[PDB]
RNA sequence: UAGGUAGUUGGUGGGGUAACGGCCCACCAAGCCGAAGAUCGGUACGGGCCGUGAGAGCGGGAGCCCGGAGAUGGACACUGA
RNA sequence: GGUAAUACCGGCGGCCCGAGUGGUGGCCACUAUUAUUGGGCCUAAAGCGGCCGUAGCCGGGCCCGUAAGUCCCUGGCGAAAUCCCACGGCUCAACCGUGGGGCUCGCUGGGGAUACUGCGGGCCUUGGGACCGGGAGAGGCCGGGGGUACCCCCGGGGUAGGGGUGAAAUCCUAUAAUCCCGGGGGGACCGCCAGUGGCGAAGGCGCCCGGCUGGAACGGGUCCGACGGUGAGGGCCGAAGGCCAGGGGAGCGAACCGGAUUAGAUACCCGGGUAGUCCUGGCUGUAAAGGAUGCGGGCUAGGUGUCGGGCGAGCUUCGAGCUCGCCCGGUGCCGUAGGGAAGCCGUUAAGCCCGCCGCCUGGGGAGUACGGCCGCAAGGCUGAAACUUAAAGGAAUUGGCG
């Protein structure tokens, strides 16, 4: 079910099983990176990259490809954009949270007695903490660093 | 309710800690491990006792029933206290004087507390004199010291 | 109070409602008249 | 949320062959679920099993024969040894040699009647009969 | 037969859709979650709306 | 019955012992146990074994053998392997 | 057992064990009344009022290593007595001797194998999370505009009652009431539409317009890559009532003052009325806080209403419209297998499985006494024993009765 809720819901998307690229399409691997490449200095997000291949210019999810350098991993958005240097500085999942709590946290400072918004901000800080659990033990987070709202 | 809690394979201490806290909801394991029966108890885990009768009363018996018990009261040796205990046999009483020393027993009832419808008292009397009263309340034996 | 709903049952007694409004005006009194 | 395979499956296989069912799918497909699958086969309960792909994880169609009576997972994964069989075999099973018990031994999964063959020993993962 | 609860699959298709303004000719998806626009030009192709889009050129295949 | 310890935990140099050791002493530090129950109360000689039960277990450890401790209560020395 | 005793006390018959046979106290079995094997928690004892999370227990698929858990073989140990078997000596036996095994279930030196657990690398996307699109909703907080009803006051008209009850009376009225009309002010609440309808973790939320804000469902060849479940100790939210300070006060009204009914009437009924109920700032932390049903995952006939999204057809006064069929998520009913002591539950389980935490152990004494920690008080939370009793409880039958 839902972490903080209990409904079920079910919604999302159902791929069909599929290895190697399909017949239709035409644009080679480096064609495509350099599509990757543009959109992200337009301030596209990583989620919002693939959305518009996908719509748009009508490729598939870019995971079909192999990697050029390396034949063990397969090609992710991510993986092309640390390639150039351009990949975020923090993992993007943490920051639009963190993001979304501190205009809630300015709003709350003008209405003290909203206390049904309150509990959002409280379930929105228990995500950040659960994230942050996890980055920090895989290496991605430096160790000297913790999330102080009084800042940002 | 789910499926039981500690069903772990590490999960030993929690398990005979669960138990060993809900064995203490018990009555029969918390009396015997506190010791609760000595400290309140006039004959002191002994299954007899002597003691020298002050006087000699009647009981009434219970609701569905009528007629009246015979008793003592014994004032023990060995503390000090004094107890009430009953003389069964047709015709006991004439034969317990005051200034005599007898010897008291259970009167066996549920629990180790009384039984049928003399419902106060927890004792009864074996040895009048050192001579059984089972054979004085049918002839076949004489009392001494008068 | 920690009450028990066994107690709510009326069959062969008094109210408990009437029970607890006694039960604590003897709490009271043990605690004034010197319960120090 | 989702903490045994094993068990869903063999659950999953009593439920259904209890109303009549002919076919049953066991959706998440490790490869113990498929040697178990394999025992309960030369022992003559099931029919024949395949293994579909579906992009994630696999999926296995089985079908049923109706020659089962109850199917289900020994959980905590005791260990045994070699000569202390019969202790369990008195626990789980109906008479002295009435279906099997599935062990986990350092050679594969098998049946405890093939691990006295060997005198060998391990975890017990399920039973059958 | 192979129910839809073992190996699911989708119900969208790509089509090949084909400009009006334009001549020219592009692959799109049918469930858009943006303003699809032409690649030249700049005319819009499909519309975003709920569920399935409501597309505004012409169709040459199915994909 | 929630905090306990100040020769208490450790180091350097020594005395004493049949012998290693804060076992004692002179200096330098601030360590040491603890909600996975420390500290403080309660009861108790420990085991091989013994009673009971279909077994899982629950209860007892006077008498026989093996270890420990005591000689009305508390302190202290002589002779000797 | 009440003057007709197979139940007390004697006689005579009979029954059970027998050199013994009865009485009182203790432990085990009885007891699945301590439950790992192997119990309970809707109505009988028992789910924290609700939710968040630290330790701990439980944890998705594949590939390559290691060998701690685990399994097999082998050296050194776990005194004798005691325990089981066969044979031999006292007449057999109890007892004693020669041999085989078990027991102290626990230690340690090595060699072997990797299925599962643990530990170290790599690779995934179903669980969980992030994001975009078109919609639904009394979810919450500020600002502003209204609607009728009720009470009070001032003017105009009229003239003797009004009001209330089972029946009356206290009360209001000649300083002109009740009733009708023209105006001035004042607090609280938002009717019909309204729906086993919607939204929220629960308590709860209903005039209309504008602003900021939280969560969920559907559509999705988008992104991340196991980030998860539960949660002792700690933390926030919590109707009504009560408390401490400032404001306000129309209707209703614990305390209180009078009229009646009555054997009494400290009550029900009638005429008044203080605190309270309302607003700003805090404390308290309780309910039949109830679905008397803790939370996550998988599976096991159908039928039929209804709210939200999407899809496919057919009409159309082309409307954000109407009808039919299907997929996903909420909310109701009749009901198979199965479960239950029944009442009854039945894919929204009280069914068959895998997890984690909280509570229960005959009825009273007793939610009490004594101690501790919180609160300004009222009070909350933790919580025994001496003694006493044979039943107390539950779900359904036949009658008798209102
Ligand atoms: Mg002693
Ligand atoms: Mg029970
Ligand atoms: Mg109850
Ligand atoms: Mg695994
Ligand atoms: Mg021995
Ligand atoms: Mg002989
Ligand atoms: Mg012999
Ligand atoms: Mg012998
Ligand atoms: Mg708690
Ligand atoms: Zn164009």
């Amino acid at each position: 079910a839902r972490m903080h809720a209990r409904k079920r819901g079910k919604s999302g998307s159902k791929r069909p099983p599929r290895t190697a690229p399909p017949i239709w399409l035409e644009y080679t691997v480096e064609d495509i990176e350099n599509l990757v490449v543009k959109l992200r200095k337009e301030g596209y997000s990583t989620a919002m990259i693939g959305t518009i291949l996908r719509d748009q210019y009508g490729i598939p999810t870019v995971k079909l490809f192999r990697d050029p350098d390396n034949p063990n991993r397969k090609l992710t958005i991510t993986r092309i954009l640390e390639k150039h240097g351009l990949a975020p500085e923090i993992p993007e999942d943490l920051m639009f949270l963190i993001k979304r709590a501190v205009n809630l946290r300015k709003h709350l400072e003008q209405h003290p007695k909203d206390l049904h918004s309150m509990r959002g901000l409280q379930l929105i800080e228990s995500k950040i903490r659960r994230l942050v659990k996890y980055y920090k033990r895989k290496g991605k987070l430096p160790k000297d660093w913790r999330y102080d709202p009084e800042q940002a | 309710p789910g499926k039981k809690a500690p069903n772990g394979e590490f999960a030993g201490r929690k398990l005979k800690l669960k138990r060993k806290k809900f064995r203490w909801s018990d009555i029969r394991y918390k009396r015997r491990v506190l010791r609760l029966k000595e400290k309140s108890d006039p004959l002191e885990g002994a299954p007899q006792a002597r003691g020298i009768v002050l006087e000699k009363i009647a009981v009434e018996a219970k609701q569905p029933n009528s007629g009246m018990r015979k008793a003592v009261r014994v004032q023990l040796i060995k503390n000090g206290k004094v107890v009430t205990a009953f003389c069964p046999g047709d015709g006991a009483i004439k034969f317990i004087d005051e200034h005599d020393e007898v010897i008291i027993e259970g009167i066996g009832g549920p629990k180790g507390g009384s039984m049928g419808d003399i419902p106060g008292i927890r004792y009864k009397v074996v040895k009048v004199n050192r001579v059984s009263l089972k054979e004085l309340v049918k002839g076949r034996k004489e009392k001494p010291r008068r | 109070m920690k009450r028990r709903p066994r107690k709510w049952k009326k069959k062969g007694r008094m109210r408990w409602k009437w029970i607890k409004k006694r039960i604590r005006r003897l709490k009271r009194q043990r605690k004034k008249e010197r319960g120090l | 949320t989702l903490l045994d395979p094993l068990a869903n499956a063999l659950s999953h296989i009593t439920n259904s062959e209890r109303v009549g069912k002919r076919e049953v799918y066991i959706k998440p497909a490790s490869k113990l679920i498929g040697e178990v699958l394999r025992v309960m086969q030369k022992y003559g309960y099931i029919g024949e099993f395949e293994f579909i792909d579906d992009g994630r994880a696999g999926v296995y169609r089985v079908q049923l024969l109706g020659k089962i009576n109850k199917a289900g997972a020994i959980k905590p994964r005791f260990p045994v040894k070699a000569r202390d069989y019969e202790r369990w075999e008195k626990r789980f099973l109906p008479a002295f040699e009435f279906g099997i018990l599935i062990v986990s031994t350092s050679q594969g999964v098998m049946s405890h009647k093939e691990a006295r063959e060997k005198g060998i020993g391990g975890r017990l993962i399920a039973y059958v009969y | 037969a192979l129910p839809r609860n073992v190996i699911p699959m989708p119900r969208s298709r790509f089509l090949r859709v084909k400009c009006i303004d334009c001549g020219n000719e592009q692959i799109v998806f049918s469930h858009p979650a943006t303003r699809v626009r032409c690649n030249v030009c700049g005319a819009t192709l499909v519309e975003p709306t709920g569920g399935k889009g409501i597309i505004r050129a012409k169709i040459l295949e199915v994909l």
